[PDB]
């Protein structure tokens, strides 16, 4: 059987959430919102044009602003006016306002779903035994990308199921099993 | 060669040379001074660019100095006060002068009337004159004064004394100006002024002009200059000559037969203590160790390291830094192979380490050859790399890099005329 | 690939000239032709372009 | 050999390539080479009329997965990024549902199952 | 005037770079050169505007 | 390219780049302001020309 979009908030205070379902083989993908901090790129020849994040996913620009030493914002251009975020995947300079020269380099800090890696993002552990037996997704390494507090995660996963026979038998002696809806 | 002394370059679409990228370091235009590996300082007289000492225990005596100074210009004479904004008081200033030789200066002097509180600062500053006899916009040296480090006086007494990180290398022939900047109202200075008494000697007065060969200057923004012909400032400009060695002594010093053995294992002239160290000891298991360093000197020493109190730490700092150029876009002339040419001069201890990038710097790649030498002068020294960057395919981008760094604060490396031309074979 | 990504194949067989390449637009009819093709340079062209240079030199100077 | 070792493999003249999109299948797209000249490997090859060719078309799919957009009550539309799209494969986004009618279980202190089993907060 | 449309290339967001390659002469050569614009509009507030104008010359 | 940045041109038999013409707007040395068909105004903070207004 086939569980999609199983949702679960994330909390900052218990990074482990649990899975409905019990016999669980394998999770075919965890996503969740994560925020990059401070991320480099640089401005594309082309004057109003369009500088490609690193990531596709991206919905939410949160600062775009240059600095000359660390700690010290030289400028802060303003959304909405000097920049626009288009298809969630690039920062538009059309708008009229201002702009980074032709070849400078900025910092970018924006909100994207990522697709966690097992094993970097996460590591998966069990509890019980039996049918009782569950599974938890932990995000227990310190590197590994952790989603925004109080977003929801969403799990892909799929689980066995049980089968139910009736057993037979005919005015000739033989026993036959006739097998049910797994 | 000739784009090198081009030094200007538009934001918005510039329009640049195919396959040519060449940087004079006169201008910031060429350079992407916003990346975050950018910590190389220009120096505009010099057409040369090096590392500023940046911070990020025991002291240490500078006995043998890198070099020895002497006064050459001096006018002495002052006899009145003038505010250093005065079209700004509630209810900056400069001075020019010239040289007849290249002379190395190394430090200012100044005398200050009266300063502000402990938090005001002053910042000086050296500014060429432009061909029309007044200060332009260019600076060659900065470097900001605290209160507690301007002395002051009632009778032009106090000497107050200007050291800048980096030497300031005047032309013969060529005007230049100081230029002092406050914004605390509360800061005056001696002047000379012609047909005035002099302070300490009123029965004398000015006859002549103080400076013959310099002009005062008042201005309310730094821009326009108002010039008062007959006055000048109480000043004074040393200049420099190095010797051929320096040597650093440190105050006497885990347990000490290990230590010692651990000690001197690395003070050694190739890991970042450079220069030939030395030490004695004392026998008993004393724990007086006392160590010196020497090593050679050079034109271009700091002398706000020589004037200033060393310790173990501020001393044998390993500073870093980095030029980064701006992103140049090649697709209308894609290329595979690169000549990259620059001259750099290495004292002991010191790295020029060419870089560049075909992908707007995600990745840095590195020449495999190593370059060709040809000496320029006593100093600098031409390194160059001609390079098929690529086997199979062309580039369609271009990025130039150069990574400096020190094993310690004097010894630094400079380098100038960066050139990088690309083809396609 | 991509139209914004998508590059010709690479090859460095000795034995094929290449002419030139065919970019065809996605789930399309329409294609993109283009003529790369390496041309001779006869005595007249080189001539020509000794003479570019000479001119270019006299520019410089 | 020796025309290869001096100039190697060289075009004459000729060899322009034109699109003419002829029906001969729907899965291809025709492509008319020029008549022309060439030398290859040293060996000439006049070729004295045009030559056709066909090219297969490109029927290759990405997939764009997670494509994030902040849905606006003022503005319902939200675009795709690329162009070409063949399907959409999913599209999900939080619901609130408001006023449904649930039947208590028997069992005292146990749990009464929701007519959607993606829920995240009540 | 020329025969070839010119292949555009986009500059900025007003801008747009218009270049012409042609052989303009099928036989022999010409030695002089004098280089021209025509502005127009058709009201008078929409106006063009150019900029970088570059010329160069071959014997090809 | 590096002839657009020049915007100096000599009265009395000038010495011209061969196989060159460029203009950068920033000078009136490289136009022929006297001929009758000229009538475009210079920005020379723009690099830029363009037309100006007039009646009739």
């Amino acid at each position: 059987g086939t569980a999609e979009n199983e949702s679960t908030i994330f909390n900052k205070s218990n990074n482990s959430i649990s899975l409905a379902n019990s016999p669980v083989k394998e999770i075919r993908r965890v996503t969740g919102q994560v925020l990059i901090e401070k991320e480099r790129v640089t401005r594309g020849a082309q004057g109003d044009g369009q500088d490609f994040l690193s990531n596709n996913t991206a919905f939410e620009i949160v600062k775009v602003w240059t600095e000359t030493s660390p700690g010290v914002t030289t400028k802060e251009y303003k959304q909405g006016e000097d920049f626009r975020l288009t298809d969630g995947q690039t920062i538009d300079w059309s708008p009229q306002g201002q702009e980074p020269s032709g070849g400078t380099s900025y910092y970018v800090s924006y909100k994207y779903n990522k697709r966690m890696e097992a094993g970097k993002d996460y590591e998966v552990t069990t509890q019980g035994e039996g049918l009782s037996k569950k599974w938890y997704i932990n995000f227990t390494p310190s590197n590994g990308a952790k989603p925004i507090d109080q977003t929801v995660v969403l799990v892909d996963y799929t689980y066995y199921l049980a089968r139910k026979d009736s057993v037979f038998i005919n005015k000739y002696g033989d026993i036959a099993i006739l097998p049910g809806e797994p | 060669v000739n784009a090198l002394d081009d030094g200007a370059m538009e934001g918005q679409n510039p329009l640049t040379l195919r396959s040519v990228f060449s940087e004079g370091f006169i201008s910031l235009d060429k350079a992407d001074i916003t990346h975050p590996d950018f910590g190389i300082v220009f120096s505009f007289e010099d057409a040369e660019a090096t590392l500023a000492y940046t911070e990020a225990h025991i002291w240490g005596r500078l006995i043998s100095a890198p070099f020895t100074e002497e006064r050459t210009i001096y006018q002495g004479q002052a006899s009145e006060t003038l505010n250093v904004n005065p079209y700004n008081i509630p209810n900056p200033l400069a001075q020019s002068f010239q040289y007849d030789e290249n002379r190395t200066i190394s430090s200012l002097g100044l005398y200050f009337a009266s300063k502000g509180d402990k938090q005001s600062n002053v910042v000086i500053q050296i500014r060429g004159m432009g061909d029309q006899g007044y200060p332009n916009k260019t600076i060659y040296a900065e470097t900001v004064m605290n209160a507690d480090d301007i002395k002051v006086s009632n009778n032009a007494s106090a000497e107050t004394r200007v050291y800048f990180d980096d030497p300031m290398m005047a032309e013969g022939g060529k005007e230049y100006a100081i230029v002092i900047i406050t914004e605390n109202s509360d800061y005056t200075m001696w002047v000379g002024t012609r047909t005035k008494p002099k302070i300490d000697k009123p029965n004398e007065v000015i006859s002549g002009n103080p400076y013959l060969q310099g002009v005062l200057f008042s201005s309310s923004n730094a821009s326009t200059w108002t010039p008062h012909q007959n006055s000048d400032l109480k000043f004074g400009i040393y200049t420099s000559k190095f010797n051929e060695t320096a040597t650093i002594e440190f105050e006497p010093i885990k347990l000490i037969l290990d230590d010692m053995a651990s000690s001197t294992t690395f003070d050694q002239l190739k890991w970042e203590p450079i220069g030939n160290y030395q030490d004695l000891d004392v026998l008993g298991l004393a724990r007086q160790v006392k160590l010196r360093a020497t090593f050679e000197s050079n034109r271009y020493i700091s002398p706000l390291m020589s004037s200033s109190d060393l310790t173990f730490t501020t001393f044998l700092t390993e500073l870093t830094g980095s030029y980064v150029g701006r992103a140049i876009d090649m697709t209308e002339a894609p290329y595979n192979t690169v000549r990259f040419s620059y001259e750099a001069f290495l004292p002991k201890g010191t790295k020029v380490v060419p870089k560049y990038s075909a992908d707007d710097g995600k990745t840095w790649k590195t020449f495999t050859k190593s370059p060709t030498t040809t000496r320029a002068n006593n100093e600098f020294t031409r390194y160059v790399i001609d390079e098929k960057v690529k086997s199979s395919g062309t580039n369609t981008k271009l990025q130039v890099r150069l990574d400096l760094s020190t094993e310690n604060s004097f010894l630094r490396p400079r380098v100038r005329r960066l050139m990088v031309t690309t083809r396609d074979e | 690939n991509i139209m914004r990504l998508v590059t010709p194949p690479l090859n460095t067989d000795p034995e094929n000239l290449q002419l030139g390449t065919v970019t065809v637009l996605p789930d399309s009819d329409e294609a993109v032709c283009i003529s790369f093709a390496i041309t001779r340079l006869s005595m007249e062209d080189l001539q020509k372009v000794k003479t570019r240079v000479d001119n270019l030199e006299y520019n410089q100077a | 050999e020796r025309t290869y070792d001096e100039s190697g493999s060289y075009k004459v003249n000729g060899f322009e390539l034109f699109s003419e999109g002829n029906a001969e299948d729907d899965d291809h797209v025709s492509v008319v080479v020029d008549a022309g000249k060439a030398y290859v490997k040293g060996f000439k090859v006049d070729k004295p009329v045009s030559t056709r060719i066909s090219v297969p078309k490109s029927y290759d799919l990405g997939t764009a997965e997670n494509e994030s957009t902040i849905f606006n009550k003022s503005n319902n539309s939200i675009s795709l990024a690329n162009s070409p799209v063949k399907e959409i494969r999913r599209v999900t986004g939080q619901v609130l549902i408001e006023k449904e009618r649930v039947t208590r279980g028997a069992q005292g202190d146990g749990q009464d199952f929701l007519s959607n089993n993606t829920a995240f907060e009540i």
